[PDB]
């Protein structure tokens, strides 16, 4: 069973849209995603933008997600007890806004887009269930 | 069923049902021990009093103000506090009625965690929610996105809200308050001449602060008319006969949110951390934040703050002539008269944490649901 | 002797005690003149003694909710359960409290 069974166990309720499965270490690259969704275009380049060190320049317009412009609210990602991060997608015109969950695991990144009125909380609890069964088999 | 509003505040905590129109209980937030030993039986006198209780028998009792600018730092006098908010002063018990509850902004996170870990365990709630008081006093009137200066007796405030979720990067805090305001009054009252030393001069002055002090539409422009103006000099009967004389006093006390420079420290005012916190956030939400600004505590009851609120946003910033910044008349209770609005919905019952909740997920729920 | 079961603190009970043997008769008498409206023995003062010692609402509950044999209760609990009887009992002895008070 490879990572994309993963994705189907994180797509399993149908609460969340797109799931990412997306390596920092290693081999740094999306290990997973949905195809044909925003998450499978994730650069290495929005991953360093996500593990860097500066954690005040992504405050002043939002971050990029797969080419799809998002706004942070919560920053607690670097932080080994919490490892997480917050995140609303931006809009433009009164179009639907989504809610947006990246973890760090061992070796991972677990990222989360959910649906139209699905609240945030559910997004993340999810997510971190899944980033806290990554690190207890040591990924 | 109804549900149940409480605003734990610094200097008044409030309690009430949803959908009134004002809350049924105000109170102080004092919790009195008996100031003197003594044992007796008396027919079963209290070992503590809370409230209006501790407010009526002060003079045997020493008083706590457990809350030390908007910030909780002892935690069973606050437990003190809830169990009157509910056995006694509403007179219900906490284990059915969805209750709603108010932070300070820029809250600490163990904070949060001890607080909702009290709820669920010691009271065992089956349904709570964090509110910062800015999103309660933008829900008082009525919107869903802006920012918001909230000014209680602990800590002001200003917090940018989008869709009900607040953005805690761009938050400002300015360390003053209606505590601190009163502080500068008995400060500015005694360089006038007077002296208040005992509790009941504190809360003579505290109703001077209530009734006759007052923002100006312009400061420089009302002290170049202040030896002059024949309605700026007011005064006030303390009961037992003593005559307290105030004059441009009256708009130096709040004046103080506007320019903390007036009291001694450096710190930006009630308009320029609004300001900065506007500046500090994404571009497009810039113009809904002007757009919704709601000032909110009984720290904000001076009249003209608003059109001086209007003049000083001019002043900073050239693009906002024409929008009026809202201030309701109800704006004492605008955090728990948006609690009431806010739980009394039925589009809220998804956002409740539930018992279950806590059990699997710990108290970092607070976290994650109260965003 | 049997044991006197109160659903009460002891404090409320000596209070309700000492307010009810200063007046020189049984419950019964009393409770059926508050629902008489007799204000002779009611003066401001104990009608302010009879509210100080109002029921709660778990002990209203408590009270109903003994369906055995009412001897063996306390007489404070028999002066409860008789003014539980009484169809509007407080508003009663609020407008009682508040007509007395409002001539004084
Ligand atoms: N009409 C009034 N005019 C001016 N000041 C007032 C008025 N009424 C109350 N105050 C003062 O303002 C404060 C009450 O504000 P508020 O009820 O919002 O505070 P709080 O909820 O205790 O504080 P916080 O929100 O920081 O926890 C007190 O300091 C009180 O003395
Ligand atoms: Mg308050």
């Amino acid at each position: 069973a490879g990572w994309n069974a993963y994705i189907d166990n994180l797509m399993a309720d149908g609460t969340c849209q797109d799931a990412a499965i997306v390596g920092y270490k290693d081999s740094p690259s999306v290990w997973a995603a949905v195809p044909g969704k925003t998450f499978v275009n994730i650069t290495p380049a929005e991953v360093g933008v996500l593990v860097g060190k500066d954690r005040s320049s992504f405050y002043v317009n939002g971050l990029t997600l797969g080419g799809q412009k998002c706004s942070v609210i919560r920053d607690s990602l670097l932080q080994d007890g919490e490892f997480s991060m917050d995140l609303r997608t931006k809009s433009t015109g009164g179009a639907p806004t989504f809610n947006v969950t990246v973890t760090k695991t061992d070796k991972t990144l677990v990222l989360l887009m959910g649906k139209e009125g699905v609240h945030g909380g559910l997004i993340n609890k999810k997510c971190y269930e899944m980033a806290s069964h990554l690190r207890r088999s040591q990924y | 069923t109804t549900a149940l509003v409480c605003d734990n505040g610094s200097g008044l905590v409030k309690a009430g049902f949803a959908g009134d129109d004002a809350p049924r209980a105000v109170f102080p937030s004092i919790v009195g021990r008996p100031r003197h030993q003594g044992v007796m039986v008396g027919m079963g006198q209290k070992d503590s009093y809370v409230g209006d209780e501790a407010q009526s028998k002060r003079g045997i009792l020493t008083l706590k103000y457990p809350i030390e600018h908007g910030i909780i730092t002892n935690w069973d006098d606050m437990e003190k506090i809830w169990h009157h908010t509910f056995y006694n002063e509403l007179r219900v018990a906490p284990e059915e009625h969805p209750t709603l509850l108010t932070e300070a902004p820029l809250n600490p996170k163990a904070n949060r965690e001890k607080m909702t870990q009290i709820m669920f365990e010691t009271f065992n709630v089956p349904a709570m929610y964090v509110a910062i008081q800015a999103v309660l006093s933008l829900y008082a009137s009525g919107r869903t996105t802006g920012i918001v200066l909230d000014s209680g007796d602990g800590v002001t405030h200003n917090v940018p809200i989008y869709e009900g979720y607040a953005l805690p990067h761009a938050i400002m805090r300015l360390d003053l308050a209606g505590r601190d305001l009163t502080d500068y009054l008995m400060k500015i009252l005694t360089e006038r001449g007077y002296s208040f030393v005992t509790t009941a001069e504190r809360e003579i002055v505290r109703d001077i602060k209530e009734k006759l002090c007052y923002v100006a539409l312009d400061f420089e422009n009302e002290m170049a008319t202040a030896a002059s103006s024949s309605s700026l000099e007011k005064s006030y009967e303390l009961p037992d006969g003593q005559v307290i004389t105030i004059g441009n006093e009256r708009f130096r006390c709040p004046e103080t949110l506007f320019q903390p420079s007036f009291i001694g420290m450096e710190s930006a005012g009630i308009h320029e951390t609004t300001y900065n916190s506007i500046m500090k956030c994404d571009i497009d939400i810039r113009k809904d934040l002007y757009a919704n600004n709601v000032m909110s505590g009984g720290t904000t009851m001076y009249p003209g703050i608003a059109d001086r609120m209007q003049k000083e946003i001019t002043a900073l910033a050239p693009s906002t002539m024409k929008i009026k910044i809202i201030a309701p008349p109800e704006r004492k209770y605008s955090v728990w008269i948006g609690g009431s609005i806010l739980a009394s919905l039925s589009t809220f019952q998804q956002m409740w944490i539930t018992k279950q909740e806590y059990d699997e997920a710990g108290p970092s729920i607070v976290h994650r649901k109260c965003f | 002797e049997p044991k006197e079961i109160t659903f009460l603190d002891a404090k409320k009970s000596l209070n309700l005690n000492i307010f009810l043997k200063q007046f020189k008769c049984s419950n019964e008498e009393v409770a059926a003149m508050i629902r008489a409206g007799d204000t002779t023995k009611f003066d401001v003062e104990v009608l302010k003694q009879l509210l100080k010692l109002l029921p709660e609402k778990h002990e209203i509950e408590n009270l109903r909710a003994f369906t055995e044999e009412r001897a063996k209760l306390a007489s404070a609990d028999h002066f409860y359960l008789l003014l539980l009887a009484i169809p509007c009992y407080q508003l009663r002895i609020e407008c009682m409290l508040l007509c007395e008070g409002a001539a004084a």
